């Protein structure tokens, strides 16, 4: 879901 | 400091988590509980004017309450 929610040291969601 | 050097010498995902890191926890300290949310939102953006946020907490704060808005817009669509 809608948006790619950031969490520190964990490879960010939104990266294609 | 992350510096625009210092970033643009990483390949461009580790570009955008390097940002991130950094963002997160001057979010967090407005925003404790949506500062995932809304630095996700955030990241979508030019790393030039990302690293402009880093260092004008006006800039951060202006970007982090339109994104707010646009949140609240979303949650009441979806």
């Amino acid at each position: 879901n809608w948006p790619p929610e950031f969490h520190p040291g964990v490879p960010w969601k939104g990266l294609q | 400091p992350l510096t625009a050097s210092m970033l643009a010498s990483a390949p461009p995902q580790e570009q955008k988590q390097m940002l991130g890191e950094r963002l997160f926890p001057l979010i967090q300290a407005m925003h404790p509980t949506l500062a995932g949310k809304i630095t996700g939102m955030l990241l979508e953006i030019d790393n030039s004017e990302l690293l402009h946020m880093l260092e004008s907490p006006e800039s951060l704060r202006s970007k982090v309450d339109e994104a707010v808005a646009v949140l609240q817009a979303h949650q009441a669509k979806e």
